[PDB]
């Protein structure tokens, strides 16, 4: 479940 | 393909634009909009992207067989940026 901040 | 919203914008003074990404192809999920800050360029912007959104487009280009890693990569191609403006695709959920 990989989430980055952009 | 669905009702579709065409979203642009311009990033703050650090290159950013107050929106997570979750999914890709590699994590077996689609690309969604998992958080948006408030005051920052996706929340002010007119269409808004909201949370759910699907990414179908970046720039123009096709992510649906793309990874997580590809997909942050496009969106932080500032010169695939027309003019300025990040492009987005996006389906609402």
């Amino acid at each position: 479940g990989r989430e980055t901040e952009v | 393909h669905d009702n579709l919203v065409l979203i642009r914008m311009k990033p703050d003074e650090n290159g950013r634009f107050g929106f997570n990404v979750k999914g890709g192809y590699d994590q077996k999920m689609p690309v969604i909009v998992s958080r948006v800050a408030p005051g920052t360029p996706a929340d002010l912007c007119v269409p808004r992207l909201n949370e759910g959104d699907q990414v179908v487009l970046i720039n123009g280009r096709d992510i649906a067989e793309h990874t997580h890693d590809q997909v942050v990569l496009f969106i932080k191609a500032s010169c695939e940026r027309h003019s300025g403006e990040l492009m987005l695709l996006v389906r609402p959920n």
